[PDB]
């Protein structure tokens, strides 16, 4: 089947942290190695770890790995602020061939926790004009970066993005027929940072 | 020095054909299997397709069979991807990548030097400009609307406003265009003035909005 | 194939193989049950069933023999280094532990995977025929010690189901433990196509291999981890081809001599045989025997391998080069021989021998001046010197020569320098 891995890990820095690959019988269970790459944004995976542990030249000892029945596992002793990146596993299978891991997100905590400024902006009259009505909500300055945000249909929501200050901030963006602002008495985006939810709500 | 360039990315119709290609310099091209590699956007790592260093072996993955061909010209030092039938799921950088094998305990390929990747973009939609509606201040902001493709640039006050804002990350709609957003933070005090400057170099179109309060 | 005869150096140089470069090895584990035989016997006089029994029980005997020695002694350069690393597989095995957890594993089926505490991953296959004729058939048969049955299919079938037994017992008895090949009583034929099967590879490895079946058997070996009660145990080594399709190419060469009044100036290329390319480094084997060829293919074994600078290629093009230090042999003594070369051959006559080519249908086809001669496949069935006839190959390709003046024309054999073996072209000159 496919290769998974944890969508994210997270650990402060000098933290050890682990990343679990999990494989089956036709690709680790068959006795095939695992690989891993280390992608920063923006630019080409580069080579990690080749044939389940070894290093190659420019690859840090805090970084190991080790593979074991259907399963491997990467872990980074020590981490520091450039080790944030995605890490991918990734070996051969019998059916499908060249497979890679879903992919982690590692995170460096290396800030305290900020919770999300939330400002929405209401349709404008000259977008109503246009017979669109688009509700902005804008979450900003908050710690780490992953936040839930909620209204149902229409919904288009960013990954949270990094911005100044090293701080996140996301934004999220309701698209209704002019006529469906003015049924409705209130609409609302609520924010949720760490289980805290904030809720700001816009009436026309 | 080892070093691999893709070529060929761009615009696509869904039914259209690409052909993507990869100048390999720095090292012995006969000796080692290559790969294609591709990411939507956003998403994960995807194998595509592989070939021998002499063309006697080439594999494709379940996506790629039939629609896609892989080749190399050794002579040349290039690889090549030919693309057809191409869907919109097919939109992806395109990795271009040398493999290797220790081939000790098992054959299992690893991927050593990567090059940088070429866009491939498979949409029905055409170079839009952007409208640009303002977000009111009651944080002050424009919402840039329907655009293609993804290139865009948000300045605020010409650059003045350089500390106090953050150009979201687009959205694609399923009407196939792109939204961006701008936001500014500035004093409640400091209200009476900021222009929203926008660029969008593919449809050569540079729209300067200003935001006032309701 | 393209093959080039080098006129400057006599020497022929052959492009267009593909490798198959031996990388690794796969272990497949077996457990062949032979039963209780030593617990029967036959009190008759000479018999079949007595004759069969008593090889069962002699042969038996004799591997305990040879695995306390192979023991003893444990506790070509491929050669070597593939049976350094058997050989520690091999000690992996011989632990109590690791046995009883193969026969466990291999109880309720005749194959299964296994993962030793050595980290190796193997495959175990059971033979279990032997012992399943005498605990279900023999012992019964034999009742109170009588071996002269009038059945004959009894003896028949014993002597059936024991002779993979004693042939397996022949080869590690007679190679010391550790055979030099894959016999098909080591590994049948159906045997060796599920432990290729099994194999963590690619398909095209699965191909190549199962379409070169005996270069398998014959590239791989077997060890004997010892006799466990009625249980032989024994591994085979299955060879992981991982590199394969890089350009391959072979340089043959013969002597190349100018001769004024009786004195000779020879000129000789000492980097013959196979080269291959190996990521981003040329491998350079000195004994064609290190590489078998079949069809385009060409199966090596990298640990035999020399690692050369890929500028060595232009001495195939122009061996007086100033970028590479191209290796000759130079002397006053010409050699007379034949170098047979995938797609032709080449000839150096000299001094006092006959050299001709000939047909298997004409006979005498010309008489060949002397020097140095490129004979193809396709002008010649044979080429005899003296009394001495060689057969070409009827191999098919493109040939091409390149040509140009002998480099050896231009050494003065009048007061040439002595035999200097191993050396660059220009100290040849002086
Ligand atoms: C072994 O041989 C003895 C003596 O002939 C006999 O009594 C016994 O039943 C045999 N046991 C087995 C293993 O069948
Ligand atoms: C061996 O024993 C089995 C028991 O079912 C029997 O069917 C088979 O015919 C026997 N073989 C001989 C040689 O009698
Ligand atoms: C071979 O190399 C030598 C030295 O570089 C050069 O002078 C000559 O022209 C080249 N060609 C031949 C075939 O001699």
């Amino acid at each position: 089947s496919v290769v998974t891995q944890p969508p994210s890990v997270s650990g402060a820095p000098g933290q050890r942290v682990t990343i679990s690959c999990t494989g089956s019988s036709s690709n680790i269970g068959a006795g095939y190695d695992v690989h891993w790459y280390q992608q920063l944004p923006g630019t080409a995976p580069k080579l990690l770890i080749y044939d389940n542990n070894n290093r190659p030249s420019g690859v840090p000892d805090r970084f190991s790995a080790s593979k074991s029945g259907t399963s491997a596992s990467l872990a980074i002793t020590g981490l520091q602020a450039e080790d944030e990146a995605d890490y991918y596993c990734q070996s051969y299978d019998r059916s499908l061939s060249g497979v890679f891991g879903t992919g982690t997100k590692v995170t460096v905590l290396g800030q305290p926790k900020a919770a999300p400024s939330v400002t929405l902006f209401p349709p404008s009259s000259e977008e109503l004009q246009a017979n669109k009505a688009t509700l902005v909500c804008l979450i900003s300055d908050f710690y780490p970066g992953a936040v839930t945000v909620a209204w149902k249909a229409g919904v288009e929501t960013t990954t949270p993005s990094k911005q100044s200050n090293n701080k996140y901030a996301a934004s999220s963006y309701l698209s209704l027929t002019p006529e469906q602002w003015k049924s409705h008495k209130s609409y609302s985006c609520q924010v949720t940072h760490e289980g805290s939810t904030v809720e700001k709500t816009v009436a026309p | 020095e080892v070093q691999l360039v893709e070529s060929g990315g761009g615009l696509v119709k869904p039914g259209g054909s690409l052909r993507l290609s990869c100048a390999a310099s720095g090292f012995t091209f006969s000796s080692y299997s290559m790969n294609w590699v591709r990411q939507a956007p956003g998403k994960g790592l995807e194998w595509v397709s592989s070939i021998s260093a002499s063309s006697s072996y080439s594999d494709y993955a379940d996506s790629a069979k039939g629609r896609f061909t892989i080749s190399r010209d050794n002579a040349k030092t290039s690889l090549f991807l030919q693309m057809n039938s191409l869907r919109a799921e097919d939109t992806a950088i395109y990795f271009c990548a040398r493999a290797r094998a220790t081939g000790y305990s098992s054959i299992t390929p690893y991927f050593d030097i990567w090059g940088q990747g070429t866009l491939v973009t498979v949409s029905s939609a055409s170079t839009k400009g952007p409208s640009v509606f303002p977000l009111a201040p009651s944080a002050l902001g424009c919402l840039v609307k329907d655009y293609f493709p993804e290139p865009v640039t948000v300045s605020w006050n010409s650059g003045a406003l350089t500390s106090g804002v953050h150009t979201f990350p687009a959205v694609l709609q399923s009407s196939g265009l792109y939204s961006l957003s701008s936001v500014v933070t500035v004093p409640s005090s400091s209200l009476g003035t900021y222009i929203c400057n926008v660029n969008h170099k593919p449809s050569n179109t540079k729209v300067d909005k200003k935001v006032e309060p309701k | 194939l393209k093959e080039s005869y080098l006129e400057e150096s006599c020497s022929t140089i052959t492009e267009g193989y593909l490798s198959v470069l031996r990388t690794g090895w796969y272990t497949n584990v077996f457990t062949l049950e032979v039963g209780d035989v030593e617990n029967l016997t036959c009190a008759d006089g000479p018999s079949l069933i007595k004759t069969e029994l008593d090889l069962t029980k002699s042969a038996l005997r004799e591997l305990r023999t040879v695995s306390a020695d192979q023991l003893a002694r444990e506790e070509g350069v491929a050669t070597a280094a593939a049976v350094t690393a058997g050989v520690a597989i091999a000690k992996c095995i011989r632990l109590e532990s690791e046995v009883t957890a193969i026969k466990n594993a291999l109880k309720k089926t005749n194959e299964a995977v296994s993962t030793l505490g050595c980290g190796v991953r193997v495959l175990a296959t059971a033979v279990r025929e032997l012992k399943d004729f005498v605990s279900k058939n023999l012992t019964r048969a034999i009742n109170k010690n009588k071996c002269d049955i009038p059945d004959l299919k009894m003896a028949v079938s014993f002597s059936q189901f024991n002779r993979r037994f004693l042939n397996v017992v022949r080869q590690f008895s007679d190679n010391a433990g550790i055979t030099p090949a894959i016999s098909l009583d080591l590994m049948t034929d159906a045997e060796l196509a599920r432990a290729v099967s099994n194999m963590p590879t690619s398909a095209g490895q699965i191909k190549l291999m199962l379409e070169n079946r005996a270069m398998v058997r014959r590239k791989g070996f077997g060890i004997l981890i010892g006799v466990y009660g009625s249980s032989v145990i024994y591994m085979v080594q299955l060879p992981i081809f991982g590199v394969i399709d890089t350009p391959c190419w072979i340089v043959k060469a013969a002597p190349s001599c100018s001769e004024k009044k009786g004195n000779y100036a020879c000129l000789l290329r000492e980097d013959q045989g196979w080269y291959c390319q190996n990521a981003g480094s040329t491998v350079y084997y000195p004994n064609e025997k290190d590489c078998e060829t079949r069809g385009d293919h060409v199966f090596c074994d990298t640990a035999a391998g020399i690692n050369v600078a890929e500028q060595s290629k232009e001495c195939n093009i122009n061996i007086s080069t100033t970028n590479y230090p191209c290796k000759v042999s130079c002397g006053r003594n010409p050699i007379s021989m034949v170098a047979l070369s995938p797609l032709g051959a080449l000839v150096a006559c000299y001094k006092g021998v006959s050299c001709s080519i000939g047909s298997n249908r004409v006979g005498i086809i010309k008489q060949l001046n002397k020097g140095c001669s490129y004979i193809t496949n396709q002008d010649a069935d044979t080429v005899t010197i003296d009394n001495t006839v060689y057969q070409l190959s009827k191999v098919e390709g493109e040939q091409h020569v390149i040509k140009g003046r002998p480099v050896s024309s231009s050494f003065d054999p009048v007061k040439f320098p002595e035999d200097q073996f191993n050396v660059a072209l220009d100290q040849c000159f002086e």
